[PDB]
């Protein structure tokens, strides 16, 4: 037989996150993920940590165990995942500003999201709520507060991507995630759109959006195959960013994960049914091509870095 | 003294000026000691940005007069000019850095001198996102402090960052102008230089939200002509300084406006003495639009108010229908001819009803004019007419045209709706969705009888009489632009639309116009232009770009369409046509089924078997999915000879279709009934009874070439 | 009916057509011209409908002068070279440049009626006013009689400026002309007050006194004079030289 040898004209271009030795680059690769036969992977795959500025109320018990000590205070709770599980980087999530919820002022949160980026070597990744009149606010504020660290932020969609965009990356020298829902061609028009505003394909990542498996899954694994067949196989300069795809955030929420034992007594687990789903979905997103994820049980993160680990080398 | 003239003698006072501060400077702190701006990474913008230099120390300064003296080349051409303009702004740069060096604080409050780095970046991303819609620069001296004040707080309550140079500072300050950053007000200096101070706000700009280097002048005036909203109001007396600091502005692609009389260059220099109108002769002037928060009407206006039908005992009043006549009409007009948030109300309004449910003629006429807005656009805008009256509560609005039908509930009555409120939602909603096309908008309601009658027919149905006729004669041939569509990729990953004024989107739902209008409005959206370059075959509709178009857009899934045939490299179907043509080669022609028609066809296949065959964005030759309008087309399968192979049809089909498809077979080759020859599942469902009747018929699909 | 049935007695065996062909926008009447200077004007401001902003452009400076090309061929020049160069010269020198005639196909053919020859050939200025207005630097202003439609917009001019047609920084050239009309025309527009150059010589050089009255004294009369000029390059500076002294007489 002939080996299969089909070259791709594309190449994902790199983003780095960070300051120090602990920022990370996101990007890079001319082949299909862990294709290390086909070529070369740009970059290993990045694994980063969940952390919340109010107490996690709603987590399974066993997380609530883990963190018992930390989860008052967010500069204590990275400080702790910093120092015991030591994560390629950190996302705290600004739930407190979610309008539906508890609503608070941009000004807590960016106190906060700046004494946690202050207290940490790690590269972080601030997510708001999914409010778009709230994120733009809530960034301008974390942006400003949060300056000279270079910080990751999420969803800046389409409805505020100038905001975002103006307070991220342009005014405060940090990334921004660009973010769609379940579609390639969303994906193009926010990327363009991100171009013409005079931000380069360096200074964002992408959200394809993220799912659980089981709920949608099959829409994000195709919206990633095409994304990455357009960016290499076409050489499509505006699908040429890395992809990070927020895991925890859909996947731990599921009745599969978070139904206890004893609400579920055949099931098994609570905390087996997490890490496995968890699991799950970030091993098909990586397969079928996103860059970071981000995971909240230390076991989920371990197991994906050592199937990363097993895969690539 | 003319204008070439005026700037040149204000440069050299403007070098003069300079080289006399710096000279201060070396005499009493020597050319070792420092220089700087408070708190910028960019030394002194101006110089940084033309020649990529940074200046830290009293000797580099008195060395940048020389960059002063290169821009000032006085010969009678337009680029000396704007040159020399740069050249009083590297001056006033200069001596504005000499301040900073001669006195600790130069500037005492209210004024502020400089503007530094922290503070661009707060009021950065505003300018982005167009929160502030401008910046003026106010300099100079107004007739009154009065006159000043009410300019000045006019661009404060419309979100413009307003900078003060000169004495409209204390004049500002008699009228009681409230100054701050956080108030959009900031004084910068009473002298002439301290201009300057919001020049380098657009040079950083550039610099820090562009990203251009140091020394690359001219992408930084493009970025500042493109990117920075900012122009110059300059009133009382100018100085030939005060006319080549404008010459700078200028340079930077800044309007500049003033009360004097002056050598007016259009869209550049202009006299305005009116100051009841400067405010809007500069947002003209600088292109700047001001977003309407919030419509300035009782009821609520929200989407979640559409469909909510009121029934006779919630209805006050009622329009249209067989009840009495009423018309929407939107045309283009000429900016002369409208008028900017002009409502008027012709005839009663509906105070004056009984209080029982009355019928009475509704005239709704809007007025639209944009530099970009042209007639095939004024349909779109109007379509979004009736959504746009559906969202406010107690108002409904369905049909189109002459054919208006509208309710008006008695709560409305009560909370305070009148029929103004009609034209201030319709203004404010063409102004939000269509501001890219709609500059000014002027809505007129009449309800009059006669005026109401002789406005519809002097204006409305001239005008839905050439949509109509643009509408029929449009052919391939005349246009040079085809438009592509790729909203149905989301289930259908290769699928590509082409859009001809004779083949439209096999949705059923977007035309060749329709495309034209989206990709205006909405660029980077599902629709872009398809240039007509590169044909091939005419007969059979191949073109070297569309070919390239749909390989670059289809991700490499299609390479070479045909827009014509059926059988040579067709086009892909989605899943959102109502018609799917398939051929019959026993028959030497072709079947159409309807997605309502549930029954079998000549073919076999039913419509779900013939829609998962077809559809899914693959190029299936023989098979195609089309909406009912496609049918009667003059390029219906030219490749294979015309529509004179429709052999088969469903009867509603046939019915639905029989005027246009009969007006183009008699075009065709055939008597005009050829809706008659046709078979239909009435007559026969069946291989050998189809083909029996079509040779019994003489059908001309068995008289032409195979069809294979 | 006579031309169509000619068509049966071609012979396409003795056929060659060059495949050289250019586009070319035409089509500005006074009127026309009035319509594209409209986009200019601040509708705060106005008026509407006049010649005002391109009096505007010529008194500020940002536009030298305007000039007009008109004339013939004449074998004793290289068809067309005086043409195209004359009105490239002009079109760099920041003089904008309205074409009639055989010079204005000329220019057609050359490619001179382009939007894009607006940034391929004109100055810094013409270049301004031609993307601000969004005309080519070179206005088909259409046939020999259409002449006169450059009268009118001169005159429109000088009524907006309140001065007379022989105060304005305007020229006209003929710079391959042949015929009589040429004569008369050249003849007219120096009456009315506009300098003329003529690249060719006309029948007048064995006269002294003639010659000094059209290229000295006739400046006495009427405020213009004749310039014979055979030399584009040499024509191109002296109208600018002849512009800018105008100029300086106006103030502008
Ligand atoms: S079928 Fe209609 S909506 Fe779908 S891609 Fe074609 S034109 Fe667009
Ligand atoms: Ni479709
Ligand atoms: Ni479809």
């Amino acid at each position: 037989f002939k080996k299969p040898t089909q070259k791709f004209s594309g190449k994902i271009g790199e983003v780095e996150i960070g300051t120090g030795e602990k920022a990370l680059k996101l990007g890079g690769e001319s082949v299909l993920p862990f294709y290390t036969f086909d070529g070369d992977t740009g970059n290993t795959p990045k694994v980063g940590m969940e952390i919340l500025d109010v107490y996690p109320e709603d987590w399974i018990d066993p997380l609530k165990d883990i963190y018992k000590d930390v989860a008052k205070d967010p500069v204590k709770w990275a400080q702790f995942v910093e120092e015991k599980y030591s994560p390629d980087f950190i996302c705290l999530r600004l739930i407190s500003a979610d309008p539906n919820g508890t609503d608070a002022a941009p000004e807590d949160c960016a106190k906060t999201a700046k004494a946690v980026v202050e207290a940490i070597k790690t590269p972080l990744v601030v997510a708001g709520t999914g409010n778009h009149e709230k994120d733009a606010k809530l960034f301008e504020k974390v942006a400003q507060e949060t300056e000279g660290h270079n910080i990751l932020l999420m969803s800046a969609v389409e409805d505020n991507y100038k905001s975002v965009g103006a307070a991220g990356v342009m005014a405060y020298n940090d990334k921004v995630v660009a973010e769609s829902s379940v579609d390639i061609n969303l994906a193009k028009q926010i990327n363009i759109l991100m171009n013409q505003l005079g931000i380069d394909n360096t200074k964002f990542v992408d959200n394809v959006g993220c799912a659980a498996g089981g709920y949608g899954y099959e829409y994000v694994i195709s919206t990633l195959d095409r994304v990455k067949l357009a960016a290499l196989g076409q050489d499509d300069k505006t699908l040429q960013v890395p992809i990070i795809s927020p895991v925890s955030f859909e996947a731990c929420k599921v009745k599969e994960a978070m139904d206890s034992e004893e609400d579920s007594p055949q099931w098994g687990s609570q905390e087996d049914r997490t890490v496995s789903m968890e699991v799950a979905t970030a091993s098909g997103v990586l397969a079928s091509g996103t860059d970071a994820v981000i995971l909240r049980h230390p076991k989920s993160v371990e197991v994906i870095r050592n199937f990363i680990k097993e895969l690539l080398g | 003294m003319n204008l070439f003239q005026t700037v040149f003698t204000g440069s050299k006072q403007a070098l003069a000026a300079a080289e006399g501060i710096v000279k201060q400077a070396v005499d009493e702190k020597g050319r070792d000691y420092k220089v700087a701006f408070p708190d910028t990474a960019y030394s002194l913008p101006v110089i940084f940005a033309a020649t990529g230099k940074k200046i830290t120390n009293v000797g580099e300064l008195e060395g940048a007069l020389d960059i002063v003296r290169s821009l000032i080349v006085e010969e009678e051409m337009l680029d000396k000019l704007l040159n020399s303009g740069l050249a009083t702004a590297v001056a006033a740069e200069i001596i504005e850095a000499a301040k900073y060096v001669l006195s600790d604080a130069p500037y005492a409050e209210p004024c502020v001198g400089f503007i530094s780095d922290p503070i661009i970046r707060s009021l950065g991303v505003p300018l982005v996102t167009g929160d502030i819609p401008g910046v003026a620069v106010i300099l100079g001296e107004c007739p009154d402090s009065e006159t000043a004040a009410k300019i000045i707080k006019d661009y404060q309550s419309k979100g413009l960052l307003t900078c003060l140079v000169g004495k409209v500072i204390d004049q500002a300050i008699e009228g009681k102008v409230k100054m701050g950053l956080d108030l959009r007000v900031i004084p910068l200096g009473y002298d002439v230089t301290s201009v300057i101070h919001v020049v380098t706000i657009a040079i950083r700009a550039a610099l820090i939200f562009g990203g251009i280097k140091g020394g690359q002048l001219n992408d930084i005036l493009k970025y500042t002509a493109e990117r920075v909203p900012a122009f110059v109001n300059a009133f009382g007396p100018l100085s030939e300084l005060v006319v080549s600091a404008g010459a700078g502005a200028i340079a930077l692609g800044f309007p500049v406006l003033t009360d004097q009389v002056v050598p007016e260059v259009p869209t550049l220099l202009l006299t305005q003495k009116d100051y009841d109108k400067m405010v809007k002769t500069s947002l003209e002037a600088r292109n700047i639009k001001i977003k309407i928060t919030e419509i300035p009407i009782p009821v609520s206006f929200a989407a979640a108010f559409e469909g909510e039908r009121i029934r006779k005992n919630d209805m006050l009043a009622e329009f249209g229908g067989n009840k009495t006549k009423a018309w929407e009409l939107v045309m283009c007009a000429d900016q002369g001819e409208v008028e900017d948030h002009k409502i008027e109300v012709i005839g009663p309004d509906i105070d004056t009803i009984d209080k029982a449910p009355g019928r009475m003629p509704l005239g709704m006429l809007i007025k639209v004019s944009g530099t970009n807005m042209q007639k095939d656009f004024e349909p779109v805008l109007e379509r979004r007419l009736h959504y746009f009256l559906n969202y406010i509560e107690g108002v409904m609005h369905v049909g189109q045209r002459n054919l208006t039908w509208v309710r008006i509930g008695k709560e409305a009555f009560e909370k305070g709706f009148r029929l103004k409120h009609f034209g201030e939602v319709i203004y404010a909603k063409m102004l939000d969705e269509f501001g890219s096309v709609v500059d000014k908008c002027e809505v007129t309601i009449i309800t009059d009888p006669g005026k109401a009658e002789e406005l519809e027919g002097k204006y409305a149905v001239p005008r839905y009489k050439e949509r109509d006729a643009r509408l029929e004669s449009l052919v391939d041939e005349k246009v040079d632009t085809f438009y592509s569509c790729n909203l149905c990729q989301s289930f259908a990953p290769a699928h590509v639309c082409i859009v001809t004024p004779e083949r439209l989107g096999l949705c059923g739902a977007v035309s060749w116009l329709d495309a034209k209008a989206t990709l205006e409005l909405n660029p980077t959206g599902p629709c872009q232009a398809v240039p007509k370059e590169g044909v091939v075959d005419e007969n059979l509709g191949i073109w070297e770009k569309v070919n390239e178009t749909v390989s670059k857009i289809s991700q490499g899934a299609v390479t070479s369409v045909t827009l014509y045939s059926i059988l040579q490299d067709p086009m892909t179907s989605c899943g959102c046509f109502e018609c799917i043509t398939g051929i019959m080669p026993e028959a030497n022609g072709v079947v159409m089924v309807n997605r309502e028609f549930g029954a079998t066809t000549p073919l076999g296949m039913t419509f779900g078997e013939l829609a998962s065959m077809t559809g899914g964005g693959v190029q299936t030759p023989g098979f195609m999915g089309h909406g009912r309008q496609f049918i009667a087309s003059k390029k219906f399968m030219k490749g294979e000879g015309g529509l004179g192979r429709i052999v088969w049809m469903p009867k509603e089909l046939k019915d639905f279709v029989a005027e246009k498809l009969n007006k183009t077979a008699k075009e065709l080759y055939n008597i005009d009934n050829f809706a008659d020859m046709i078979c239909d599942e009435t007559i026969a469902t069946e291989s050998e009874e189809v083909v029996k009747f079509l040779e019994e018929k003489g059908h001309p699909a068995l008289k032409m070439d195979p069809i294979m | 009916k006579e031309a169509i049935l000619n068509f049966k007695n071609r012979d396409q065996s003795k056929v060659m057509i060059p495949e050289l062909k250019c586009k070319a926008i035409l089509g500005y009447s006074v009127e026309e011209i009035i319509n594209k200077l409209d986009k200019v004007v601040n509708t705060q401001i106005g008026p509407m409908q006049t010649v005002k902003p391109l009096a505007d452009v010529l008194v500020s400076g940002v536009l030298r002068g305007a000039a007009a090309v008109v004339g013939c061929n004449n074998p004793k020049v290289v068809q067309d070279s005086a043409h195209i160069e004359t009105i490239k010269g002009l079109i760099k020198n920041d003089v904008i440049v309205v074409v009639t005639g055989c010079a204005a196909q000329a220019a057609a053919k050359y490619g001179l009626l382009q939007k894009e020859a607006a940034e391929k050939y004109a100055g810094p200025g013409l270049a301004t006013v031609c993307k601000l207005v969004d005309i080519p630097p070179v206005l088909h202003m259409g046939s020999c009689v259409d002449i006169s439609r450059i009268l009118d917009l001169v005159g429109r001019v000088a009524n907006l400026l309140g001065v007379d047609m022989s105060d304005l920084p305007v020229a006209g050239v003929a710079p391959e002309w042949m015929s009589e009309k040429a004569v008369a025309i050249g003849t007219y527009v120096v009456t009315s007050g506009i300098d003329t150059w003529l690249g060719v010589a006309p029948p007048v050089t064995g006269g002294p006194e003639v010659v000094d009255i059209l290229t000295n004294k006739m400046e006495d009369w009427v405020g213009a004079k004749f310039f014979i000029e055979t030399d584009p390059h040499k024509a191109v500076e002296q109208i600018v030289n002849r512009m800018n002294e105008k100029r300086k007489k106006l103030g502008i």
